């Protein structure tokens, strides 16, 4: 339920401008929030990681998988809480006064390493943790029985498993929010802007964590498309580029942005890849099927060196890419439109940037 | 049994999100604070004498963490994507970015597009912010043009200064939610 103003004095609010009360009502949530999380993470532990764990259900690297590193940041937030009780004790009032170092403290600094590192392992993992559950849920009596019962804990608040795992993600993701707002409210310059920073931090931790989830499926989605692949099109016999092409495995590659694309190669011959931008290659693929083709028909590779390529704008339609491969042999362009120029403008841009990121690698 | 169901709200950031989930839940617009949270929260709903568990989960602050946001995705049953009134840049992302994903993510997912603030289709300021920049606000045709158009379940409005018709949402997610 309550706001800050329910706690304090008629007499005490009355000496107070009405957003000096606003920033308390603010804080107060920064601070509230906090314990509710901790709150949740510790259900996740008790009611479930601890319970599963005792139970002998799961083995304990299907415990790891579920789980991963719920105390690392049960922990983390714990005290990070403790820290924050800290801060109103330290007012007599019930006005928390400047917050303002304890902001960067917090989510600045070596908080923010340790805050980012516990965090992308934790979030990362949850795609392959929620996998676990709903494998081992069909799987096995007891472990389906299990989440059941305990989801009919009332500390759940009738969440399951699947919902609740999420919240860390969640989190972390309100803070440069509660930051925004706070800093919103403060009136003195020289803390204002002390709020304002930590509320940055938040930001670049969470890109992080988000950078830290890409690459993470991103290895599990190549470890996918590799494994339904089909090169056996491919034409032993046209130019010796192609042991290269038969042999290619996405999956030794870093997968930089992916989707589907639709090559005019010709105004009378226009074919619909779906398309990888890895490292240090583009690729071409067919989805047919399940198995996605890699082919080369008119010679034009489904495979494009980043260290070749430039990419242009084309300038009638707003969703082609002129990619050009520079070779010794030609320069071979793939003239590429996508569903919308929101696309475009991105493949044009982790092309661009990749292109030189490699050729920059001397 | 009961029936739950898992209701997931998108739309860009700035057009009021997790308030319009909070007056939804608490059935009240808070006049003293609104709050900047609001957690996964399991709301008590009947639709058409049906009873309905509706789970509703923000996703305010995903809107720049565009591999993060999709977390919020998985086994949703409704989705309410919304656009402010007073922003046709908002509407216009509607076709433009959370479609494209939504469907993409959650296929067969039936879309609710909702018009919230629309309390200030009619502000001095608000007409008049827009009109230095040659825009004005939505136009409830508009707004049922896009939602018939991004292949939506129906469309609705409601006040962000208030309560106004923000139940109406809901009820209309739930029945959404109730068809497969």
């Amino acid at each position: 339920p309550p706001n800050w103003q329910q706690l304090v004095s008629r007499e005490v609010l009355l000496g107070l401008k009405p957003c000096e009360i606003k920033r308390q009502e603010v804080i107060n949530e920064l601070f509230y929030t906090e314990r509710a999380h901790v709150r949740t993470l510790k259900v996740l532990d008790q009611v479930f990681y601890q319970r599963v764990s005792r139970e002998g259900i799961l083995s304990p690297s299907e415990l790891r998988k579920i789980f991963s590193n719920l105390e690392d940041i049960l922990q983390l937030h714990i005290g990070l809480n403790e820290q924050m009780k800290a801060v109103r004790k330290r007012n007599e009032t019930s006005v928390i006064d400047q917050i303002g170092e304890d902001l960067l403290t917090w989510f600045s600094g070596p908080g923010e390493e340790k805050l980012k590192h516990a965090a992308a392992t934790f979030c990362s993992n949850q795609p392959f943790a929620l996998e676990m559950i709903k494998s081992r849920q069909k799987k096995d009596s007891r472990f389906q029985t299990f989440v059941q019962d305990a989801e009919s804990n009332p500390l759940c608040r009738r969440l399951q498993l699947k919902d609740i795992i999420p919240t860390q993600m969640q989190r972390l993701t309100k803070y440069p929010l509660l930051l925004d707002n706070i800093a919103k409210y403060t009136e003195w310059p020289t803390e204002r802007e002390k709020v304002k920073k930590a509320a940055d931090h938040c930001r670049q931790i969470l890109n992080f964590v988000n950078q830290a989830v890409k690459e993470a499926e991103n290895k599990q989605r190549l470890e996918d498309y590799q494994r339904r692949l089909d090169t056996s099109s491919l034409k032993l016999s046209e130019y010796p580029n192609v042991e290269e092409l038969r042999n290619l495995d996405l999956t030794k590659r870093k997968m930089i942005h992916e989707g589907p694309l639709v090559w005019k190669v010709n105004r009378d011959k226009t074919i619909d890849l779906y398309t990888l931008l890895l490292e240090d290659i583009l690729v071409l693929l067919q989805k047919q099927d399940d198995r996605l083709v890699l082919r080369c028909h008119s010679t034009f590779s489904p495979v494009i060196k980043l260290s070749t390529v430039l990419v242009r704008q084309v300038a009638t339609d707003n969703k082609a890419l002129f990619v050009i491969s520079m070779s010794d042999n030609g320069a071979q362009i793939y003239e590429l439109v996508a569903q919308t120029v929101s696309e475009k403008t991105v493949w044009q841009d982790l092309i661009c940037r990749m292109a030189a990121s490699v050729k920059e690698q001397s | 049994a009961a029936i739950r169901k898992k209701l997931v709200i998108v739309g860009d950031g700035a057009c009021g999100k997790t308030c319009l989930l909070i007056v939804f839940s608490k059935d009240q617009f808070p006049e003293v604070y609104v709050p900047t949270v609001f957690e996964n929260y399991v709301a008590d709903i009947e639709v058409d004498g049906k009873q309905v568990e509706l789970a509703l989960w923000d996703t305010a602050g995903q809107e720049d963490y565009d591999r993060l946001r999709p977390l919020s995705y998985p086994d949703t049953d409704v989705i309410l994507m919304c656009f402010s009134i007073d922003s046709p840049d908002s509407l216009e992302n509607i076709p433009e970015k959370w479609t494209p994903e939504v469907k993409h993510f959650c296929p067969n997912v039936p879309i609710i597009l909702v018009g919230n603030k629309k309390d200030l289709r009619n502000d001095e300021h608000t007409r008049r912010e827009l009109a230095k920049m040659k825009q004005e606000p939505v136009k409830p045709e508009e707004g049922r043009d896009m939602a018939n158009r991004i292949g939506a379940f129906g469309y609705m409005e409601c006040s962000a200064k208030t309560k106004d018709g923000v139940r109406e949402v809901f009820e209309m997610a739930t029945r959404a939610a109730l068809q497969a």
